[PDB]
RNA sequence: AGUAUGGGAGAGGAUGGUAGAAUUCCAGGUGUAGCGGUGAAAUGCGUAGAGAUCUGGAGGAAUACCGAUGGCGAAGGCAGCCAUCUGGCCUAAUACUGACGCUGAGGUACGAAAGCAUGGGGAGCAAACAGGAUUAGAUACCCUGGUAGUCCAUGCCGUAAACGAUGUCUACUAGCCGUUGGGGCCUUUGAGGCUUUAGUGGCGCAGCUAACGCGAUAAGUAGACCGCCUGGGGAGUACGGUCGCAAGACUAAAACUCAAAUGAAUUGACGGGGGCCCGCACAAGCGGUGGAGCAUGUGGUUUAAUUCGAUGCAACGCGAAGAAC
């Protein structure tokens, strides 16, 4: 495999899905996995139980390449968004960084309009 | 996220006569 | 309750070996409030322990007993519509009757001629470490 | 009331240049089975290669924190940074002209958004439109796409809950607590403290009011001038007239009909409005029903009759503590 041990994680967290994706720091990806390849197919995906889930899974995945040093950036609000933190803990991983990487605009485009009901 | 066009100014004046007192 | 507590009644010894636990594993296993043929099973079962090994029926069942007792237990907790299974510690009452119960019907389960039989044969197996009672006590589950 | 001198603050206005973040699109690296969306789903996207991440470009709009009880402007309104031109305001007293002032029917100027005309631009959002859900029905709220429009330059339109629902100017009339721009005094001993103006806020005496409330920023006490009202609907409507490319805008009745329409406050009731408390109501334990056979009551169907009542909890082993005559 590459063991190039050195892949960060990029923890997507959304209101609807959790989408997980492990990658060296250059950007090229390894492995990725989320809560639709589980089976869930629903706003059980918006559950923070299947996050952790996703993440052991990528965990998993990455052994191969036999990685252990991580940074977690995640983006995007949402349930689930720390669960991934657990995961990875749980997994046996180390860390180096923990910190959130959400992107705010400075005087973006007009959002859409609320939603009345 | 949303849009307020004006709103601002209603929410931020209550806001603030209510952390006045 | 809602506003004041309510204190556990109390439970008198019994007659033949003035033991609590012994008192309150007969009454697990009365039915009916038949406790007379509770009695005669737990009675027989115990001489048919003893005369196996010449132990104190007490405190043999006292250590058989705490072997097969759970510490800690799963509650379901609802929370966005997930299970969340949890463990949760418990004081030793609710532990012990938990054993209690377990190793009731683990010896019930058993085919033998009579109760008592099968209940000294289940207590002896959870003894030696073979029995089902044991078995029924998962604790990384 | 105004002029000259020396200082201060400010998203006041017009023109030009320039910067970052974020969204979309165009390729490229690795990787690739679901992604998107909802109270639940589906329309939609993807193995051509989805979604996530990294690197380089294109274009459009707005300036995250600072931001505030701010500030400026006659009102509408004005917020990234820099340059040019320009208006008003505050502040110290020295000199100056000596009533040169207030208001103002007609008139004139400015005037949110939407809309209209000409020529460009178009990222996101999104009238009209299409598709999928829910509903007895959905024409709408919900979701997926999307054209005018939102942007620029030159013009038209002149309407808003254009509100402080309070016309402009002047003088007087208890206090307490904050803030913005200046000046003076005390020990600038230290961002300190005390007084004088010009703005902007919160309570409150007298007084006013039907009440709510206003109360030196009056809705108090007085004066100058203008506009506007005379029960509700018809109706800001018809006809006429002026303006406008059009949409329409301004001025503006009557016939008829009713005996009411209204403002503030009080007591109940209700709320798919908010908090606190209690109950074998939830939590724990034991034993049942729902499945089988039979007894009994009811609903339906049949018959000549299957006598009559009781009908969510609070009717259904109920009237009936007992129909072979
Ligand atoms: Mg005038
Ligand atoms: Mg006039
Ligand atoms: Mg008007
Ligand atoms: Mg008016
Ligand atoms: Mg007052
Ligand atoms: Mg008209
Ligand atoms: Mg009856």
């Amino acid at each position: 495999t590459r063991t190039v041990s050195e892949g960060v994680a990029h923890i997507h967290a959304s209101f609807n899905n959790t989408i997980v994706t492990i990658t060296d720091r250059q950007g090229n990806a390894l492995a990725w996995a989320t809560s639709g390849g589980q089976g869930f197919r629903g706003s059980r995906k918006s559950t923070p139980f299947a996050a952790q889930v996703a993440a052991e899974v990528a965990g998993k995945a990455a052994l191969d390449y036999g990685l252990k040093n991580l940074d977690v950036l995640v983006k995007g609000p949402g349930p689930g968004r720390e669960s991934a933190v657990r995961a990875l803990g749980a997994v046996g991983y180390k860390i180096n960084s923990i910190t959130d990487v959400t992107p705010i605009p400075h005087n973006g485009c007009r959002p859409p309009k609320k939603r009345r009901v | 996220k949303r849009e307020f066009y004006e709103k601002p100014t209603q929410e931020r004046k209550r806001k603030k006569a209510a952390a006045v007192k | 309750p809602r506003r004041r507590v309510v204190a556990a009644r109390e439970i008198l010894p019994d007659p033949k070996f003035s033991s609590q636990t012994i008192a309150k594993f007969m009454n697990h296993v009365m039915q009916d409030g038949k406790k007379s043929i509770a009695e005669s099973i737990v009675y027989g079962a115990l001489e048919r322990v003893q005369e196996k090994n010449k132990v104190d029926p007490v405190e043999f069942f006292e250590t058989t007993l705490e072997k097969v007792r759970p510490m800690v237990e799963v509650k379901a907790r609802r929370v966005g519509g997930a299970t969340y299974q949890v463990p949760m510690e418990v004081r030793p009452s609710r532990r012990t009757a938990l054993a209690m119960r377990w190793l009731v019907d683990a010896a019930a389960k058993r085919s033998e001629k009579t109760m008592a039989l099968r209940l000294a044969g289940e207590l002896l197996d959870a003894a030696e470490g073979k029995g089902a009672a044991i078995k029924k006590r998962e604790d990384v589950h």
